[PDB]
């Protein structure tokens, strides 16, 4: 039957269902991890090769504020060469929003040859990753006590991968990128190009970065303490180094980005903190802390046996580690989005509004998908790797024993948060339609001021000179300060929080708590419930347990991931809509020579984002005029993909709203017409399974829904920003 | 009948209605459905072997 | 009023037509007698029921592959900047019928537009008293009597034919498989409406004949949606004095999204705004209410029962363990809605949200400028 | 008032009694030449009752009383 | 009317409700040769005793799911479990194995 | 309660009795098949309707059929 065609691709990387023993999965996992690093290196090589052969990168380096970054060129077929829009610099291509150009300029890359060797250099680390996954699997495989040596892994990744990377990048910053960026910020301004023979005048006239290495005399005219050398480092007379290791603390007014002397002292201070942290765990040389002993020490009166069993599952279950590591990488990818818009770390990235919106939105969606996978593999752990003998009266035993207290309280706080966040919006819709604007929740009606967030903003704007005395400016202009403007556009200004920001922040609190509720109910009830006492016997992924007990459709842990994906989609769509409207209304825009900001949507967030009608009219109807009017222009691919993603999202509802018992019976009338005549197959056609129809339905729902926002965001922000 | 004859099935509730099948064994015991018939294609849950009474059956081979 | 009356009686006709097939399937389960009806016309349509369903399946697939393919091809031509490469098939058969009824715009000059044809003169009796009044009204370019149709009217009639055939396909296959199929041969023993037959035999979700009613209401609403979108946009183009806007934009699907849905939403969603409100505020509020009811139906259609039954079990626990509230005891045990019930409740929210969204948009986009 | 000028008078369905209205919603729905909040009828009952011969509110009132005793008969 | 030791368990939120007091109850008794760890059908780990055990559960399906765990998850197998339906008047009907 | 019906095509393979999570079914000596046993359903008032028995039945069509009837506290699987 055709069911085996889909089960072959579904049972591909489920390695611990192929083979029982723990050591042989760990060699397949270790080898496939090399194969995923090679996939990244091939993709990373393509970003540098298309950066070197199909771009306007040096033309962008000459004029960063007036030339759009482009790195994709479209072949002239079928009329499709209209997508090669004039991005400036005599170049016809697709404007890119990934921020590759602003990252390379912060790396000191100036010409296309340094991008070419990085493309080839990434392409040979792809092959050495493919060799190391073949050598460590097919020839000389490691052993399980090396895999379970988690004290040495946490030592060698803290002081190693994190320590020697933060120190090694501080070396790249100080010796290579700090000169060229101090050079490029001089050529960007009119004066001063200080100094020398060559003084510097061209971008190509900037010396190739091995000449900053070979000649310490070149390094001293910009930073005068390089004549003092490596010697006050060993005497700990360290305040002489305050020329390339600064604590300026804010944004460079020339580029808009972070101070690259601050980022070098950032990566240096973390290198010490990571290497110190990498001498924490006990290994062969006697001293240190052990994981297991420090786990069983924390055992208080309220919580039973405490952290017993936590070492055992984190060293014997791959799914327990994967669920926990997905929860933190996804939470970090969300934190990356918040910290990169508001403390923009690349030169000329903050006024590149197509780049700032795309990078916040991309790393939001990556973070939300990986957090959903945390709840998936935590429910897989409970079905497969959970052991009752490991957990008697410890913390994992005691969360299971009060899971009805946990879920019903989370249930109540979700209903409270939905009523007291969304219900305020439809209260406002009704009061505005009634002609009662004084009865609305608004800044001019019944005020809901976010007074705790406004108080935290006051502490962070009054930090420089106060609770952080040795810092010049505050950590970001978003917390308070004055408007920082690169050539005509706002890089960052204070982001005020009024009643409209109180409302949408409690929408975020509501939609995250529901997503937690779906995923935590899937983990805590994966093994059994009062409805299905043997749910762990039926597996992680099964459709139901029949129409009895009233009906038990979607009881599995898999189906909570299925339902959690929709609510993650709902949660993050509002997050990126909150970002896109608040940045266009209150932050981004053009600066006059007099110094007043003309915002992109002209401050309409405070009075329109308090109703659903305002989100429909002033955000969704108004800003979609760029994507539906883009036909016959360079943005016409966004107009086609806007419609095509509307199609795919609607196509998903055939799978989500229907069931396979209809489709199997319709196929019976199709195979009759195939048997009556001709070619009718031997592999007998089936409808998709119940689980696959949900999987197909949620995949096209997520693809069609996210790509609709993608084409809407990019067509809007490229045209108006 | 004879073991190995091709067999047509004439009952509505069967998956293999008017299908041609191969007999595996027949027993003369007196049971309600003595004829094990194998089939070339699986049913909706993978059986390819069902017992039938000869009062339900047609053969051309 | 003319827009409201057409859409009212077409959506009511769509609901009545689906219910005709619903009670035809209930008859085949409850009342049909194969002993009395033995080799009659009604016995015979069930015997070649795989030929009727497979031929409906081919017409649905042929129309959908070629109507959508023609729309997407025209969309790519307009988006690439070449609107003369798009495929514009003239509806020459229905223009000929208009000429055959007395319309002179296409210049065919057959009967009733031929002044000397046999049908126009009505030869042996000459009792053609209606004919002068009819040809006066059918050649007046100011009424809705046999409107001028072009290539935008060709594609949308084949979309309507797709919707008529697919909705019939779901309803006929629900009626003709109501007594049994190969997945469930004894289906008449279980009634018109039942959840499933369990996850065995591959899985049997939505196997009943009631479930094919349930799927066909979706296709009915989509069909009457395509019907009343086309009636409204063609008439709104005529009433605004710009019939060329329909003739240029209805051949690709971005024109339907931009020049019909987006363009005519402007006065509706400004029924209230931060500067005040007007008389369209009730239609603006109903417009958003309809989007809310429609989306609430998706919860009942996508999330299914056993999630909610296990959730209600923790709420039953919390009430019994809460002091001052466990004094209040329910009479009926709280359970989740049944599998059939939430298909019905989900379809009811979907349908109610479908109707009042379009009714708010139809009335507010027409009465704001007229 | 509608039969005197059926081209520019909008028909009235019924009056609005909604106590939750603000005062600018009372003026926004006081339309069709009425000084109380009304709904503009779109069912076509004005165009139908005018064509079949009704002209006054007393005509429709006797029609309303007649369908009430007819409903009581059924 | 039924003897056996209650398993060592701190209690949970998944156990008996008001139905166990006013409508119907269920108990499963079994005899074990070891003091070992088993999973509760209502969630959580408990300690069964050597000798006779006795556990009150809300549904018959929870008792039979525990008896399936007593069969297939222990060395040696535990077949001798008996399931009783307890009514609120005190009448205790032996229902499994019938 | 639900109705569980065992038909004359049962081969006595007892897989439906092993599959039942509520112990509804048991084997009765029958001598109407080669195995001499047939499935029976004495405790149908404890049947939840899960149809795990129908999933295990290897005859085509099924020798055991579950008919979902009037709902009780037992058949709805309620612990409350
Ligand atoms: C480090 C990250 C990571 C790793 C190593 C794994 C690994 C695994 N997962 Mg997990 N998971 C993750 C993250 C991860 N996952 C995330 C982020 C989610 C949320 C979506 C999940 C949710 C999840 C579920 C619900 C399940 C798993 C399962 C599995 C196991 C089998 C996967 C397999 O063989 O499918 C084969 C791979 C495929 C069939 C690929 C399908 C990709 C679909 C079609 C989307 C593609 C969209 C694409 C990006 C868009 C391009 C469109 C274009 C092509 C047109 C394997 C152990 C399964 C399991 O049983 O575990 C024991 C299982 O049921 N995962
Ligand atoms: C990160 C993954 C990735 C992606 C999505 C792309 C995507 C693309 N590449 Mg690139 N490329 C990549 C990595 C990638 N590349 C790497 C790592 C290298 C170095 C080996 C290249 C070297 C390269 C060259 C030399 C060219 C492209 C071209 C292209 C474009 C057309 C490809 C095509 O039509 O081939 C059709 C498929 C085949 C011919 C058979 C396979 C397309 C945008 C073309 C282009 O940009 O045209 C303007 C082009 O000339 N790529
Ligand atoms: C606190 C962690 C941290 C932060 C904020 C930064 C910040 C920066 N990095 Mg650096 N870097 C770091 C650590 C960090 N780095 C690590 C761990 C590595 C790998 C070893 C690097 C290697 C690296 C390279 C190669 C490059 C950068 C660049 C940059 C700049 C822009 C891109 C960016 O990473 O966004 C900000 C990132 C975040 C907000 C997320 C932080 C993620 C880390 C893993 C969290 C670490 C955990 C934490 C420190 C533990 C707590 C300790 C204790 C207080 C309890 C920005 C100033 C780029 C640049 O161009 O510089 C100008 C660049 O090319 N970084
Ligand atoms: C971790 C990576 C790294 C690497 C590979 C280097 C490498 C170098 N540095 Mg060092 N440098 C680094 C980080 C690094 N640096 C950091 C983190 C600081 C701040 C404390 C410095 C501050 C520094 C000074 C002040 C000088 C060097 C110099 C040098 C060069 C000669 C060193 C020697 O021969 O003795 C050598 C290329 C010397 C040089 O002449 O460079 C051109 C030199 O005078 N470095
Ligand atoms: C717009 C459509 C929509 C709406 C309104 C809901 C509403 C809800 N979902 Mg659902 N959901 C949806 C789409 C929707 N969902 C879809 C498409 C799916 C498919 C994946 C789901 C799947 C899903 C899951 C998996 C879960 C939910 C849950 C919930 C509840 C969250 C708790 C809460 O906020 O209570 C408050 C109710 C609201 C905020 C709704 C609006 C109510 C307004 C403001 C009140 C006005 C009426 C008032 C009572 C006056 C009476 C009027 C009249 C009767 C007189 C809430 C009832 C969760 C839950 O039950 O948690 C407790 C949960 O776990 N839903
Ligand atoms: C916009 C959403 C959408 C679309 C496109 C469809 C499409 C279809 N429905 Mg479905 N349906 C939908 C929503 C939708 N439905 C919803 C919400 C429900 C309620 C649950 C249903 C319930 C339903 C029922 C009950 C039935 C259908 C049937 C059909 C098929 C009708 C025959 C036809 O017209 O063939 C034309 C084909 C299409 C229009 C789809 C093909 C789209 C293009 C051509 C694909 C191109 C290939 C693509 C580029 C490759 C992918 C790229 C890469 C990833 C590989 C068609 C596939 C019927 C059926 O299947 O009979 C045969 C049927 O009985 N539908
Ligand atoms: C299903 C409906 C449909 C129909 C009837 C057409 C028809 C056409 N398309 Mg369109 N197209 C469609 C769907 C459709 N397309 C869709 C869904 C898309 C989006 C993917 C497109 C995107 C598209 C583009 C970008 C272009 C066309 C073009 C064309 C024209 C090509 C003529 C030709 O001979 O090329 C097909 C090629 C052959 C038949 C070669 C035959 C070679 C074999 C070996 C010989 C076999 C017989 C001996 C033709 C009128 C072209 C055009 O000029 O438009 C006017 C064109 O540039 N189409
Ligand atoms: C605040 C409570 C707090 O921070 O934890 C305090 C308490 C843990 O106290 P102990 O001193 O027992 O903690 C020892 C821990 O190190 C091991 O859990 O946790 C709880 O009471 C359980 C969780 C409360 C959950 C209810 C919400
Ligand atoms: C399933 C079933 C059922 C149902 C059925 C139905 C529901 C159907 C429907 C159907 C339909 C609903 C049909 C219709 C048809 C119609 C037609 C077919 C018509 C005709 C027409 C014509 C023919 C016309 C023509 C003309 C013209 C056009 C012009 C003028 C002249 C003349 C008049 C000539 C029953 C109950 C039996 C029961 C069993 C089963
Ligand atoms: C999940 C989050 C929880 C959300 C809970 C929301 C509950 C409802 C909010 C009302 C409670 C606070 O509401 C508070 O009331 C007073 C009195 O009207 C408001 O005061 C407002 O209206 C009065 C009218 O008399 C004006 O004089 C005043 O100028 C204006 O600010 C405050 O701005 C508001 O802060
Ligand atoms: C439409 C639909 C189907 C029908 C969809 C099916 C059967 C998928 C099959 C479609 C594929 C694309 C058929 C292609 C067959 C071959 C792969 C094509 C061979 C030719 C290649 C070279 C392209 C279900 O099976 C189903 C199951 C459960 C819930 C909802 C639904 C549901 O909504
Ligand atoms: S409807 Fe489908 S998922 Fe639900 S119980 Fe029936 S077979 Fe299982
Ligand atoms: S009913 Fe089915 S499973 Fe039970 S004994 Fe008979 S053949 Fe075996
Ligand atoms: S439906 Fe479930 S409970 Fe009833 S007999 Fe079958 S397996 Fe047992």
């Amino acid at each position: 039957t055709t069911t085996w065609i889909w089960d072959l691709h579904a049972d591909a990387h489920d390695f611990d269902s192929h083979t029982s023993d723990l050591e042989d999965i760990s060699r397949k996992i270790f080898s496939a991890h090399f194969g995923h690093l090679a996939v990244i290196f091939i993709w990373l090589s393509g970003m540098y090769f298309h950066g070197a052969k199909f771009s306007n990168y040096e033309a962008w380096l000459s004029n960063p504020t007036g030339i759009k970054p482009s790195a994709q060129v479209v072949w002239p077929i079928f009329g499709q060469e209209i997508l090669n829009g004039d991005v400036g610099g005599g170049f016809h291509g697709i404007q890119i929003t990934s921020g590759l150009f602003q990252m390379w300029r912060a790396n000191g890359i100036t010409n296309s040859f340094e991008l070419y060797c990085t493309a080839i250099g990434a392409l040979v680390m792809a092959g050495l990753m493919l060799f190391a996954g073949w050598f460590h699997y097919h020839k000389k495989a490691p052993k399980l006590e090396w895999f379970q040596n988690v004290e040495s892994m946490m030592n060698h990744h803290l002081a190693g991968l994190l320590g020697l990377g933060c120190l090694g990048y501080a070396g790249q910053q100080i010796h290579v990128s700090l000169p060229i960026n101090a050079c490029l910020d001089a050529i960007d301004a009119g004066k001063p190009l200080t100094v020398g023979g060559k003084v510097i005048d061209s971008v190509a006239a900037i010396p190739l970065p091995h000449e900053w290495i070979l000649n310490p005399s070149l390094m001293t005219d910009i930073y005068p303490s390089f004549a003092e050398g490596l010697k006050p480092f060993f005497t700990l007379n360290w305040s002489v180094y305050a020329d390339f290791l600064t604590f300026n603390g804010g944004l460079n007014p020339q580029t808009g980005g972070l101070w690259l002397t601050d980022t070098a002292h950032h990566h240096l201070a973390l290198a010490v903190l990571f290497i110190v942290a990498g001498h924490f765990y006990r290994t062969n040389w006697g001293i240190g802390h052990s994981f297991k002993e420090v786990l069983e020490a924390h055992k208080g009166p309220v919580t039973g046996e405490g952290h017993k069993g936590m070492y055992e599952i984190f060293t014997t279950s791959w799914h327990c580690q994967l669920s926990w590591n997905l929860a933190w990488i996804g939470s970090l990818s969300i934190l990356v989005a918040h910290h990169m818009y508001s403390m923009p770390p690349y030169p000329y990235i903050a006024t590149d509004y197509p780049t700032q919106l795309s990078l916040f939105t991309h790393h939001m969606w990556i973070g939300g998908f990986l957090i959903v996978g945390a709840g998936a593999h935590a429910a897989i752990f409970m079905v497969r790797d959970y052991d009752p003998a490991t957990h008697i009266n410890n913390l994992l035993d005691r969360v299971i024993r009060h899971r009805d207290a946990i879920i019903s309280h989370l249930n109540w706080v979700c209903i409270f948060l939905g009523f007291h966040s969304f219900g305020l919006y439809v209260h406002n819709d009704t009061m505005r339609a009634f002609g009662r604007p004084q009865d609305m929740f608004s800044d001019t009606g019944i005020q809901l001021q976010p007074v705790f967030a406004q108080w935290v903003q006051n502490l962070h704007a009054a930090a420089a000179g106060g609770t952080a005395p040795n810092a010049a400016a505050g950590v970001s202009p978003a917390f308070g300060g004055d408007i920082l403007a690169v050539v005509g556009k706002v890089a960052m200004m204070p982001i005020t929080l009024g009643t409209a920001d109180f409302l949408v922040h409690h929408i975020h609190a509501f939609t995250i708590h529901v997503t937690v509720l779906i995923l935590l109910k899937g983990v805590l009830f994966a093994r059994n419930s009062r409805l299905i006492p043997d749910k762990g016997e039926l597996g992680f992924r099964f459709p139901c347990d029949g129409p009895g007990r009233g009906g038990t459709c979607q009881v599995s842990g898999w189906d909570h991931v299925f339902l959690g994906l929709f609510w993650m989609y709902n949660s993050l769509s509002i997050v990126i809509f909150h970002f896109s409207w608040k940045m266009q209304s209150d932050v981004w825009g053009s600066v006059s020579p007099d110094g007043s900001v003309s915002h992109i949507t002209a401050g309409n967030f405070a009075q329109s984002a308090i109703t659903i009608n305002g989100w429909l009219r002033d955000f969704l109807w108004a800003q979609a005029s760029q994507v539906i009017g883009s036909y016959g222009s360079a943005l016409s691919a966004y107009g086609l993909l806007f419609l095509g993603a509307h199609f795919v999202w609607a196509f998903s509802l055939m799978f989500l709203f229907s069931g396979r018992g209809y489709w199997q019976e319709l196929i019976e009338s199709i195979v009759w017409a195939h048997n009556k005549l001709k070619v009718a197959p031997a592999i007998q056609p089936r409808a998709l399974s119940i689980t696959q129809g949900r999987a197909v339905g949620v995949a096209h729902f997520l693809l069609g829904g996210i790509a609709t926002t993608w084409a809407f965001f990019l067509a809007r922000i490229i045209a108006v920003g | 009948v004879q073991r190995g004859s091709k067999v047509r099935i004439l009952r509505p509730e069967s998956y293999w209605y008017r299908d041609i099948g191969t007999v595996a064994t027949v027993d003369q015991s007196g049971i309600r459905y003595p004829a094990i018939v194998r089939f070339d294609k699986v049913n909706y849950y993978g059986i390819s072997s069902n017992n039938f009474a000869l009062s339900e059956l047609e053969e051309v081979e | 009023t003319q827009a409201a009356l057409y859409t009212h009686h077409q959506y009511i006709a769509g609901f009545i037509m689906v219910g005709a097939f619903a009670h035809g399937a209930i008859f085949l389960i409850r009342d049909y007698d194969p002993a009395s009806n033995s080799n009659n016309v009604l016995d015979r349509v069930l015997q070649h029921k795989e030929a009727i369903i497979s031929h409906l399946s081919w017409v649905s697939l042929f129309l959908g592959f070629h109507t959508l393919g023609l729309y997407v091809h025209n969309d790519v031509m307009v988006a690439f900047g070449t609107p003369e490469k798009q495929i514009l098939v003239e509806p020459v058969f229905a223009q000929w019928i208009q000429a055959a009824h007395g319309k002179l715009l296409y210049g065919f000059d057959t009967l009733l537009s031929n002044p000397g044809s046999i049908a126009s003169t009505a030869w042996p009796n000459y009792g053609n008293v209606w004919l002068s009044g009819w040809l006066d009204a059918i050649n007046s370019g100011d009424n809705s009597l046999f409107l001028t149709i072009g290539p935008g009217d060709f594609l949308v009639h084949h979309a309507i034919a797709l919707g008529l055939h697919t909705t019939t396909l779901i309803l006929v296959k629900g009626a003709l498989d109501a007594r049994g199929s190969k997945l469930m041969p004894d289906k008449k023993d279980f009634g018109y409406s039942f959840p499933c037959d369990g996850p065995g035999r591959g899985g049997t979700c939505d196997i009943s004949a009631w479930d094919a009613f349930y799927l066909a209401v979706f296709w009915m609403l989509n069909t009457i949606g395509w019907v009343t979108f086309y009636w409204h946009w063609k008439h709104l183009a005529i009433w605004q004095g710009n019939v060329a806007q329909f003739n240029e934009s209805s051949t690709y699907l971005m024109g339907w999204l931009r020049d019909y849905l987006w363009l005519n939403s402007s006065q509706l969603i400004n029924g209230y705004n931060p500067y005040g409100m007007n008389n369209l505020a009730v239609w603006a509020w109903m417009f958003l209410l309809g989007h809310l009811v429609w989306a609430t139906g998706f919860m009942f259609l996508i999330s299914w029962r056993g999630y909610w039954q296990e959730l209600i079990e923790t709420l039953v626990w919390a009430h019994e363990r809460t002091p001052l509230a466990n004094l209040v005891r329910w009479k009926d045990k709280p359970v989740a809605l049944s599998i059939v019930q939430a298909r019905l409740v989900g379809l009811a929210h979907f349908s109610v949200g479908y109707i009042i969204t379009y009714a708010a948009f139809l009335i507010a986009s027409t009465s704001s400028r007229f | 008032q509608w039969v005197k000028d059926p081209l520019n008078i909008s028909p009235i369905a019924h009056a609005i009694w909604d106590p939750q209205f603000g005062q600018s919603a009372v003026e926004a729905f006081s339309q069709a030449g009425a000084n109380y909040p009304v709904d503009i009828a779109y069912s076509g009952v004005y165009h139908w009752w005018y064509t079949i011969g009704m002209r006054t509110a007393g005509d429709l009132y006797g029609g309303a009383l007649f369908l009430m005793i007819m409903a009581a008969v059924f | 009317t039924l003897t056996g030791k209650t398993p060592v368990f701190g209690g949970s939120t998944g156990g008996l409700l008001t139905r166990a007091a006013v409508e119907e109850k269920y108990a499963i008794t079994w005899t074990s040769t070891k003091q070992q760890v088993f999973e509760m059908p209502t969630g959580g780990a408990a300690i069964m005793h050597e000798g006779e055990n006795l556990l009150y559960l809300a549904r018959k399906e929870q008792c039979l799911a525990l008896g399936t765990q007593l069969r297939s998850k222990f060395k040696p197998k535990i077949e001798d479990y008996k399931i009783y339906r307890i009514y609120p008047n005190g009448e205790t009907q032996y229902v499994h194995p019938a | 309660s639900h109705s569980v019906k065992i038909y004359d095509t049962c081969i006595g393979c007892t897989q439906c009795v092993r599959a039942c999570p509520l112990d509804v079914l048991e084997m009765v000596p029958w001598d109407g098949c080669k195995a001499g046993s047939i499935a029976s359903s004495p405790r149908t008032e404890d049947c939840v309707g899960c149809k795990r028995c129908e999933t295990a039945c290897p005859t085509d069509f099924l020798s055991i059929r579950v008919y979902l009837g009037a709902e009780t506290t037992r058949s709805m699987g309620l612990a409350y």
